[PDB]
């Protein structure tokens, strides 16, 4: 009677740990493709510094 | 995340198998 | 001169200057602990 | 009655468990949050230098 | 001579010594009050004072 109380709880920790692996890998694909706002970025900065050598 | 073990003992010998249980291990344990 | 040592948790921390109250036994201070990091129970075990 | 004390106090553990070994995956999400975006800005910049 | 250097590398030390002591007890009776009792934020923390001859 106890039992059945005592797994489902922690099969709801199974959810909470699986919770920090749709967080952190969430964020981690949002910062790889966050690192191409630096491509857009100093494309522009070249060609800031390429016009006055053009 | 884990936590199972069972096993066999003589019944003789339960009643003094869960009080040194509940002593050692300070609560926090289940036996049924 | 020895020293007791007792914690008792279950107000409750009125119950201990009902403990004070038995003024035959022992004088019964207080010895204030501040609160330290939780986060662990296989360790914690293991650290006792 | 008292088992259910037992109870309890191990069900305040496992959750316990779980919001602190979250914790250390989220400040592990923080931790290689600022250093992988800040290799591959380098690794940008390098090839860009390379083209400069 | 050492003598004076002596007591005062004791008076130091020693007392560092003894409220290291104190701070173990601290930290021992901080683990198993949340074993033996629950933990739903913190326990309920009193502690003691002396007796002889009626302990």
């Amino acid at each position: 009677q106890g039992i059945q109380q005592l797994l489902q709880a922690e099969k709801r920790a199974a959810e909470k740990v699986a919770d920090a692996r749709k967080r952190k890998a969430r964020r981690l694909k949002q910062a790889k493709e966050e690192a191409q706002m630096e491509v857009d970025q100093y494309r522009r900065e070249r060609e800031q510094e390429f016009q006055s050598k053009q | 995340r884990l936590g199972f073990v069972a096993g066999v003992i003589n019944r003789e010998r339960i009643p003094t198998f869960e009080r040194m249980l509940w002593r050692v291990c300070r609560g926090n344990v289940f036996l049924r | 001169t020895e020293f007791w040592l007792i914690s008792a948790p279950g107000t409750w921390e009125k119950l201990h200057a009902a403990t004070t109250k038995n003024n035959n036994l022992a004088v019964s201070s207080k010895f204030n602990i501040p609160d330290l990091k939780v986060g662990t129970l296989d360790v914690l075990v293991g650290l006792s | 009655a008292d088992v259910q004390k037992q109870i309890k106090h191990m069900m305040a553990f496992i959750e316990q468990e779980a919001n602190e070994k979250a914790e250390e995956i989220d400040a592990k999400a923080e931790e290689e949050f600022n250093i992988e975006k800040g290799r591959l800005v380098q690794t940008q910049r390098l090839k860009i230098m390379e083209y400069y | 001579k050492q003598f004076g250097p002596l007591v005062r590398w004791l008076k130091v030390n020693f007392s560092e010594a003894f409220i290291a002591w104190i701070h173990v007890k601290a930290l021992r009776v901080f683990v198993e009050s949340v074993l033996r009792y629950g933990l739903p934020v913190n326990f309920q923390a009193m502690l003691l004072q002396p007796n002889k001859k009626t302990m």
